[PDB]
RNA sequence: UUCACAUCGACGGGAAGGUUUGGCACCUCGAUGUCGGCUCUUCGCCACCUGGGGCUGUAGUAUGUUCCAAGGGUUGGGCUGUUCGCCCAUUAAAGCGGUACGUGAGCUGGGUUCAGAACGUCGUGAGACAGUUCGGUCCAUAUCCGGUGUGGGCGUUAGAG
RNA sequence: CUAUAACGGUCCUAAGGUAGCGAAAUUCCUUGUCGGGUAAGUUCCGACCCGCACGAAAGGCGUAACGAUCUGGGCACUGUCUCGGAGAGAGGCUCGGUGAAAUAGACAUGUCUGUGAAGAUGCGGACUACCUGCACCUGGACAGAAAGACCCUAUGAAGCU
RNA sequence: AACCCAGAGCUAGCUGGUUCUCCCCGAAAUGCGUUGAGGCGCAGCAGUUGACUGGACAUCUAGGGGUAAAGCACUGUUUCGGUGCGGGCCGCGAGAGCGGUACCAAAUCGAGGCAAACUCUGAAUACUAGAUAUGACCUCCAAAUAACAGGGGUCAAGGUCGGCCAGUGAGACGAUGGGGGAUAAGCUUCAUCGUCGAGAGGGAAACAGCCCGGAUCACCAGCUAAGGCCCCUAAAUGACCGCUCAGUGAUAAAGGAGGUAGGGGUGCAGAGACAGCCAGGAGGUUUGCCUAGAAGCAGCCACCCUUGAAAGAGUGCGUAAUAGCUCACUGAUCGAGCGCUCUUGCGCCGAAGAUGAACGGGGCUAAGCGGUCUGCCGAAGCUGUGGGAUGUAAAAAAACAU
């Protein structure tokens, strides 16, 4: 004994998924080419 | 058995910091003994309180290397204004009232 | 082992905060036992270690209890923790932070100093190591 | 054997071999024949 | 005898356990029935005895200690309501424990927490003492899971012995 | 001899326990020492005495007889026990007839571990298990029974002084 | 202290109960007083309504404080040495004197710390008080082409007084600074914030209080956050650099270590090394004492010199002790890589419980952990499309903001 144990909430901070590798923390999503705009989608003109 | 636990809870701050606006008669310092001495335009009190005599500003400064020497001044300036927002709010009160 | 004058009977706890300066370079002696881990050290540890290096040296060289406890720790009986009336007459404690010198010993040849201060490190609750007077 | 979890070479002639994990001492004098951790 | 480590290990230090005494008081006061015995389990080990081994300040016979080992074993009584609290006679030994201090919809009620009564003491007094002493109806025709037995349908691709 | 004080001095009250009895239905420490009894007896009998806190009509001490009284040891007698066994009767069991009960949110109602108001069939992982009867046992469903009787609270109720 | 009827539907600050829809706003569990603390009164925080307002957010500058840290001026303690005052002791002698002691102690000095009720000093934040800007969109008019300034119309937003009225008054955990405790508790008590309370959803296996995030609705549409990409479950068993061989990867220390990849220092390596085979390995001398004996090896003192390649009054065993044995040291062959040293990273032992593997399982030598670059999955979040509702507001809308 002489060592406490880690309970609810307390247990969570020790043992939740952390992304502890500086690299993957850094990253950002792909961007893209700007994708020039798109036409209308509907027309009464018929 | 405890014997202990008899605290008073009294409060004694500085009331008007340097470069605030002192009314006349208003208290500058409520103190226990004389940390800050009276300078000019202030009056000591019965219990060493330091209160303003004329409107103006409070200036804490050394009256000796050690002492505070609190003081007051007329400090009247700036009549000039530059804020659009206050005028805007007032303008809205009326426009909306008229609309409704 | 304790102070003579009881300035204030009881004294509440504190906390460790690592050394950064006053690393207590070396003043007396030539070989010190530098602490590394912050902790308390009672007066009874101090007794123990001192005995260790005195009877180990046993031929020459002078010990130096570089630190003196000077703060009381209390202990309460088994009465449901009501009011902490009397426990200061119990052990005293020296708050020892990192980078601090615990003993100093001169007038001793090199390796004899190593055995004295190594044993002395065994009697004592925190990981240390011995330093020479640089 | 003296299963000391931390003992060390003591005779001048201790050999300190590790086998199947266990760090052990073997000396010509079996008083000294220790196995560690 | 000399010899720190065959054996005991002062002075002090670092741990694991969770079963003693405790600290909190989180569930349970439209209720989670207490001590000790009986019967019946089953599990843990850091091992008491039986299986194998080192080391021994082991001549042998005894041992002393540690190491792997839970497969098994782990009496009968006298005293007390009272698990190493204990003398008797053995015995290979006559272990320590966990299981709501295992087990009261299985059992007894010797103790304690009911009403009677008394002793010492406290209280002027009613009464009282985690002091003592004598007496004091512990209820039950299993729905379900569980377990021990035993069947039937049906599956087994045609149907059966 | 050493000890225990026959006998003395001090404050004290109104005075400082007489006779008997005594570890006692009163002695806590305490299974108090010692003797008898027993193979072994914290119970028991006889004594000693530092009576924690016995004691003279809230009587002291002892008594022949009497006790569905409490208590200790005896001889005879035995299933109380060692260590069970067989038997007869009434139930249980099956078939014909009549036919309740308490309980009951709905239950398509597994084990181990983990979790969780910190002791789950209802959540997670793994294992295990055809469906459904009947007899039998009672470890769980914090099973039923009585809105606990212990503990506390209420500027609750009631009884006694 | 009967039973029935009546006052009596007694009283209960205590338990239980309180039924149909939608819409908008939506708390507290704090202080004070209380025969009061599992009540109530006031404040504090909702609603709704009427004024007067000015902000709120960011930025910057002033003003006081004595906290964190530091410090020994103060107070209180605190070790090491200096100094010696003065005192005790020996006595001489019938007075105090020069002194001596490995002597006890008061001020001081040098070195050296420590303190919630110590400060010569002293931050960051916090607080108070000032000025300084500009938020979101539109429609625009004049543009080559933007931008923005030019206006106009909206929308969004702070407070300080009041009115009518509530509920709340033991919060919980997490982070930090602390008291109490044993620097024990999912303990208790306060101060500043977060979530839960009153809040869903995804990650965390399950799992109020940890992480992202905030749920008006529809969608068999898409991009991401926290977290992840072998199977059970979505998505690379994807790239290259390293490190682990224990199933570690899920849990705990002191201590131990020729485990393992590196690093920091150190000397040696043809006036050749650590390996081994080797050879040699003393004279004084039995060192003096003690002891029966002590002769290197019970114990203690001197502890050197001579000889030489080299020998320590001998390293260990042993002998009654001697002797004996062997080490250190030293030359030759073989042959040029080996000692020492502290720490970094990952590991091993130390590390054992009671129903049955308990750590998601299958498993894995990468599907583990350290590092970087790329693609993807991932929520009720953001987008896209389409409805609803509140006000803003006074009218068809439409547009915002929720």
């Amino acid at each position: 004994s002489s060592r406490p144990q880690k309970k609810g909430t307390a247990h969570h901070m020790k043992t939740r998924p952390k992304k502890t590798a500086r690299w993957d923390i850094k990253r950002g999503p792909a961007v893209y080419p700007p994708l020039p705009p798109l036409p209308a989608e509907w027309t009464i003109v018929s | 058995t405890k014997n202990g636990r008899d605290s008073k809870g009294q409060r004694l701050g500085v009331k008007i910091y340097g470069d605030q606006v002192a009314k006349p008669g208003a208290i500058i310092i409520r103190q226990r003994g004389t940390k800050f001495h009276p300078g000019k335009n202030v009056g000591i009190g019965k219990d060493h309180t330091i209160f303003a005599l004329i409107d103006g500003l409070v200036k804490f400064e050394k009256y000796g290397p050690d002492k505070k020497k609190v003081s007051v001044y007329p400090r009247e300036i700036q009549p000039e204004n530059p804020n659009s927002y206050r005028a805007r709010k007032r303008e809205n009160f009326r426009l909306q009232r008229e609309k409704k | 082992l304790s102070p003579k004058r009881t300035r204030f009977r009881k004294q509440h706890r504190g906390r460790m905060k690592g050394i950064s300066y006053r690393g207590n370079r070396i003043c007396f002696g030539r070989y010190a036992l530098q602490a590394l881990e912050p902790a308390w050290i009672t007066s009874r540890q101090i007794e123990a270690g001192r005995r260790a290096m005195t009877r180990n040296a046993r031929r020459g060289g002078k010990i130096w209890v570089r630190i003196f406890p000077d703060k009381p720790v209390t202990v309460r009986p088994a009465e449901t923790r009501m009011g902490s009336g009397k426990g200061s007459p119990e052990y005293w404690v020296a708050v020892v932070k990192p980078g601090r010198i615990l003993y100093e010993i001169s007038g001793v040849a090199e390796n004899i100093a190593r055995r004295a201060v190594a044993i002395a490190a065994s009697k004592m609750p925190i990981r240390t190591q011995f330093i020479i007077s640089g | 054997m003296k299963i000391r979890a931390s003992v060390r070479p003591i005779c001048e002639k201790c050999r300190l071999i590790r086998r199947r994990g266990r760090i052990i001492v073997i000396c010509s004098n079996p008083k000294h024949k220790q196995r560690q951790g």
